[PDB]
RNA sequence: GUUUCCGUAGUGUAGUGGUUAUCACGUUCGCCUAACACGCGAAAGGUCCCCGGUUCGAAACCGGGCGGAAACACCA
RNA sequence: GUCUACGGCCAUACCACCCUGAACGCGCCCGAUCUCGUCUGAUCUCGGAAGCUAAGCAGGGUCGGGCCUGGUUAGUACUUGGAUGGGAGACCGCCUGGGAAUACCGGGUGCUGUAGGCUU
RNA sequence: ACAGUGCCAGGUGGGGAGUUUGACUGGGGCGGUACACCUGUCAAACGGUAACGCAGGUGUCCUAAGGCGAGCUCAGGGAGGACAGAAACCUCCCGUGGAGCAGAAGGGCAAAAGCUCGCUUGAUCUUGAUUUUCAGUACGAAUACAGACCGUGAAAGCGGGGCCUCACGAUCCUUCUGACCUUUUGGGUUUUAAGCAGGAGGUGUCAGAAAAGUUACCACAGGGAUAACUGGCUUGUGGCGGCCAAGCGUUCAUAGCGACGUCGCUUUUUGAUCCUUCGAUGUCGGCUCUUCCUAUCAUUGUGAAGCAGAAUUCACCAAGCGUUG
RNA sequence: ACAAAGCAUCGCGAAGGCCCGCGGCGGGUGUUGACGCGAUGUGAUUUCUGCCCAGUGCUCUGAAUGUCAAAGUGAAGAAAUUCAAUGAAGCGCGGGUAAACGGCGGGAGUAACUAUGACUCUCUUAAGGUAGCCAAAUGCCUCGUCAUCUAAUUAGUGACGCG
RNA sequence: GCGAAAGACUAAUCGAACCAUCUAGUAGCUGGUUCCCUCCGAAGUUUCCCUCAGGAUAGCUGGCGCUCUCGCACACGCAGUUUUAUCCGGUAAAGCGAAUGAUUAGAGGUCUUGGGGCCGAAACGAUCUCAACCUAUUCUCAAACUUUAAAUGGGUAAGAAGCCCGGCUCGCUGGCGUGAGCCGGGCGUGGAAUGGAGUGCCUAGUGGGCCACUUUUGGUAAGCAGAACUGGCGCUGCGGGAUG
């Protein structure tokens, strides 16, 4: 699919739609000092083997694409996730199609 | 080449008609119900010899051709080539299966038994049901016999039981023999070739205009 | 095993029935319902949204709710045994007046007013409906026939 | 190992032996599942049903007296 | 029977993602040769197996088939 | 009788063709100053009122197609229960109840809701 | 001043260990996915219904391929009209729906839901109720309402994605966002961490195992719920036999034969099946020895022949005694 | 069958090869020293040992700009820290090796009967089965075809060979 | 460990001894499970399962109960009933001269057009012919068709919680009213037949089933495979069905 990079809807904290910017989201780098990784580390060290799961087993060919809108108006900025359907091809502002045109 | 009739002398199944859904039918054995003077008129030609089933079964495409081809032969004779015309009204069409034959080699070692029963098209066959007419003949009145026994000896090509009959229609109408010569001398019936149109003191008089005019 | 989806079966129910295939007569969404009012639905291709299901088209229930174009409505389904009284959110267009109730009230209307009047009497007035009696010893008459001689006919083999 | 794959058979026999109960209707259901702007407005008219009952009473004994009365002229 | 693989110039074989088709060989015409070879210049040649579908459009993407090929058919 | 405006049920209303329009409207019509819309005032918008029922519409006509009823086919086909009925079997017979559809014959051809005209 | 031993780290390590090595599944193993869904049917007219029953689809794509709103009319045909021909372009007429409506079908659709353009974010934020799968539990998908904030439209409404039915997913884990939120603890401030509430990473075995083989060197629980013999039923195939009859037989149907058809037996062929047996009925052939059947190869007595003889085939009673090295 | 003698590779100059052990400055070969020790392969004699380093191994004073921990050093910070550069062996690259594991292929036309084909086309590949040998203890089709031995031979032997 | 190598042998033991202990090892799997009588009395059905020899929860069962009615001349309710209203329904049949899909035949048509003829240089010229189309027709069909369209079937309804008067409240809705909610009064057997009704805990076995009429899917057919519906047996004898 397609979207593009604006996109007027509902900031939270205002109480009212305003223009917002639309850019995907990529995941954090992963924490090392979060709860759950600090005992998957230390469960997993000393003399044990491989403790918890690992899949090698994937199914699915693509992720729901997430939009990490952000509000324009200043002081508010105050950014919101939005999940869309899945799609194996993600563009932002790539033209609009067009109708009645030559197709060469 | 086929299991005798036997094994799908008996409608069991709802019609398989050749159709999207089954594919690859081979063509039906038969292709002509109806042979002689085709070119025929009503008005010279007036006796609807008939042969009718007396049991609910499944005729073979193959029998039918069989059927057919003996009643052409002992007609003509009898009445001559030109003296007849015999049309055949059960043209073979739900379609029958044959599981593909459970094939194997020698000793063998696997068929896989019944595991995709579903078979194949076989070929083609009529559903019948009691009363119903399967093969009909017409010629001079004068010639009755050599119907009857025309159809007696296709009898023969042709599972279970079946009467001769002879009909009270001129020929290959719908119009009872008593009758139509009125029915034509004022022309409640127009001839048509084969058969005869009626007509009726419904449509535009200026249909009727060129009639009686 | 069959597929569960909602609109299995339903090819040749839903289906508008001849020449109907078209705009919804208006009448059929500007007549009023209101809780207590006994209706049957019968589910609509036209207009698909706000449709019941299978399971209950042609079946009746109480209306419970009235939204701005839809009516809330209790019906009894069956259910391996337990039956269960349940409720659905069935648009207008797939709605009804059962007139199932209205033989009744027309013989309530006629009741109270049969025994409103001949009160004033108070001669005993056939209320309840009563089952089709035995028809009554009557005479029948020929004048100046003997009846018609019936024969079963000879059989002849027509084709 | 195969086997059967459904039935529904004895059955009619079971979710029938203990009856299938037409549900006991109450009066008085629930008015869960009404709209909210129903019952958003139906409490304050239920709410404020005793700001006015003193019309009501009053107005009670004058059809009281007089259908006492109506009873009493019929006598 | 079931699972794969192909089919494109006269032949052997490339090729693309959906606009376009090649090579080598063969062959037709000149040249060179006394004459053939070889060499040098010009040339023409298929529904891209038969189909129905999708699509702007299909040789190429589906579905069916037809011809040629390969691979399994293990405990008794 | 009839029309217009808005309508209900949506062919007894459709379609095909034939006949006649008194008044009011309903229409056809005439033009682009503005509003508005186009390649084109061909359609929409607007300002009109010089003509005529040419058509719509309305009103009527057709052994007219269609639709809508009736009949017939037919107590046929099919079927609930029923039997230690027949039949080698397909299937068929009866008993107790229910009971269709075509061809083929008939009749009909839209009813009215509110508001407002005209025939004063 | 390294060799060397102490101890971390990374490599390498069937040398050695522990472990695993799906289910469905006409036995199973190799064939598929009937493992989650969705069309038409089966499916016996309220709903529901199987098999590896059929006939098919899905794991999709869309910045619009939605929401309004406007605007028009679709496939096909006819008649016309330069070059222009079964097809470019135009114009009239017909055109209930034959197009079209991202896809399988299925249902739905017309001064629409078909087509064209303007304006946009109702694919937005938020409680609750219900339907569907049902235990009437989840998920998914849907239906009705309600509260915000908005697009569109003269406006009524309409619109919380994509005319309806599939098109996606727990716990634990990870990330991003949200509130002057709570904890971070003997107080306080800052980091940091944990909560709370929303979103994403993902389990394709679709209510969610982090997992290769082989064993004829093999073992134990079991199993006639699972096969390989025997037996039953069945008879497709096999064998044997009828009828009708077009032909051959110089001629002539039927001495002898006999097509296209069609009706049967038979269990000496192979299949299906899985009824009996897995606290296991000795599993192939050969020898020897009995007895029975006839489905008559000989011989006795007969009827046939296209039988002159001779020789030969067809058939009947017939299983009396024969069938060898 | 194993071994066997014979042929063949391969590591090793003792801070070693191979090897044991739980551990020591532990032990066997080893009262040894390459004509020895350890590790393999084939299997007397005679004749021979064809091509292929494209895979996986093995290996090689080989670059290691490929990466790569601990520690180590660089920086911000207030610290947990956080962020820099650098970088071993093995890992990535390049050579050698088949008496290492192993491998060693399809297509037309063309000769004066027919056929067959010395000849000449394509293509692929890492080479592409060479000397022999073969219905062998290796051949599905399989009572391969011919010869011989038998009265009679799926049996035996002798040839043939797209095996 | 040892093997000139054959998984040989390690004291009747070897794909790797014997002895004791952990040790009641674990087992969805074989077998058994011990006195009488009385009463009621199944399931092999539901969804999830590393689920198919087992579990999970649907059922059905018992027990335990309770709330009441009144058979104490003075009952409501319920229901594998049946009527009367009323919806719902797309199967058998039918039709296909109603759509779609197949398909026979003739009359008819240069419809179109053709491709061959034959008579024509050639000519809708004559006459043939075959293609395709279509104008009236006719044969025969469809599970993934349907104009029609049954039988059998499924909802409701057949009143006291019901009618009928009066009056109040509202922040919803609207020119007013609706609409909903309340208070107050007025008014009784509302088709047949049957039988006392209601509701709450615990909870075992079971979750391999099989057979018959009729319907029906695989299969050719089966004592074959799989559904419906009902009926059995299991689970339960007896007269009969010689036997079963
Ligand atoms: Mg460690
Ligand atoms: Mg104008
Ligand atoms: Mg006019
Ligand atoms: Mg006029
Ligand atoms: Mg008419
Ligand atoms: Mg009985
Ligand atoms: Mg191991
Ligand atoms: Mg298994
Ligand atoms: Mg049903
Ligand atoms: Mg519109
Ligand atoms: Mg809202
Ligand atoms: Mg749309
Ligand atoms: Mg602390
Ligand atoms: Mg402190
Ligand atoms: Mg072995
Ligand atoms: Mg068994
Ligand atoms: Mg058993
Ligand atoms: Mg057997
Ligand atoms: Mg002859
Ligand atoms: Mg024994
Ligand atoms: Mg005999
Ligand atoms: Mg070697
Ligand atoms: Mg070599
Ligand atoms: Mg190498
Ligand atoms: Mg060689
Ligand atoms: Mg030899
Ligand atoms: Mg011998
Ligand atoms: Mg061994
Ligand atoms: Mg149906
Ligand atoms: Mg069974
Ligand atoms: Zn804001």
């Amino acid at each position: 699919v397609n979207v593009p990079k604006t996109r007027r809807t509902f900031c939270k904290k205002c109480g009212k739609h305003q223009p917002h910017k639309v850019t995907q989201y990529k995941k954090g780098k992963d924490s090392l000092y979060a709860q759950g990784k600090r005992r998957y580390d230390r469960k997993q060290s000393g003399y044990g083997g491989q403790t918890k799961p690992i899949f090698r087993k994937k199914a699915k060919t693509t992720k729901k694409i997430v939009l990490r809108l952000e509000c324009v108006e200043p002081n508010c900025r105050s950014k919101r996730m939005l999940a869309i359907k899945r799609c194996k091809h993600f563009e932002l502002g790539g033209d609009k199609k067009r109708k009645g045109q030559v197709i060469q | 080449g086929r299991r005798p009739a036997r094994c799908y002398r008996y409608c069991k199944n709802k019609p398989y008609p050749k159709s999207r859904f089954c594919r690859g039918v081979p063509d039906a054995k038969i292709r002509i119900f109806d042979l002689g003077r085709k070119k025929a008129k009503v008005d010279e030609f007036p006796l609807g010899g008939h042969m009718v089933s007396d049991e609910y079964e499944q005729l073979s495409s193959e029998a039918l051709e069989a059927a057919r081809i003996c009643a052409n032969k002992y007609m003509v004779k009898s009445c001559g080539r030109d003296g007849f015309h015999m049309r055949v009204r059960l043209h073979p069409f739900h379609v029958i299966r044959i599981n593909k034959m459970l094939s194997c080699a020698g000793a063998d070692r696997l068929q896989t038994g019944m595991r995709g029963a579903f078979g194949k098209p076989q070929g083609t066959v009529a559903r019948v049901h009691i009363g119903q007419v399967i093969m009909s003949i017409r010629t001079k009145l004068q010639n009755e016999e050599h119907v009857i026994e025309a159809l007696r000896r296709a009898k023969f090509k042709f599972p279970g039981r079946q009467k001769i009959h002879i009909s009270k229609k001129w020929g290959f109408t719908k119009f009872n023999a008593d009758e139509f010569e009125n029915m034509v001398a004022k022309k409640c019936l127009i001839p048509d070739g084969c058969g005869v149109k009626y007509v009726p003191n419904h449509g535009p008089l200026d249909k009727w205009r060129v009639l009686h005019s | 095993t069959n597929t569960k989806g909602k609109r299995r079966g339903t090819r040749y129910m839903f289906s508008r029935p001849f020449r109907k295939h078209g705009v919804v007569p208006l009448a059929t969404y500007m007549r009023i319902y209101k809780k207590g009012d006994i209706v049957d639905i019968k589910g609509m291709g036209t207009v698909q949204k706000g449709m019941p299901h299978k399971c209950y088209h042609g079946k009746t229930g109480r209306v419970y709710n009235v939204t701005q174009h839809a009516v809330g409505i209790v019906v009894n389904k069956q259910v391996k045994g337990k039956i269960l009284a349940k409720r659905i959110n069935v648009r207008i267009e797939h709605i009804k007046h059962s007139k199932s109730r209205d033989s009744f009230l027309k013989r309530v209307k006629e009741n109270d007013q049969k025994k409103k009047e001949a009160k004033e009497k108070g001669t005993w007035v056939q209320l309840k409906r009563q089952p089709a009696p035995p028809r009554e010893a009557h005479f029948v008459r020929t004048n100046g026939k003997e009846p018609e001689l019936l024969e079963p006919i000879p059989y002849e083999f027509m084709a | 190992a195969k086997s059967k794959n459904h039935t529904t058979h004895n059955q009619s026999r079971k979710w029938h032996r203990n009856g299938i109960k037409k549900p006991r209707s109450q009066r008085y259901e629930s008015l869960k599942g009404v709209d909210p702007k129903f019952l958003r407005n139906m409490r304050f008219a239920k709410k404020h049903n005793k700001k006015g009952l003193k019309k009501m009473q009053a107005n009670n004994a004058k059809a009281m007296s007089a259908r006492a009365e109506a009873i009493k002229a019929l006598v």
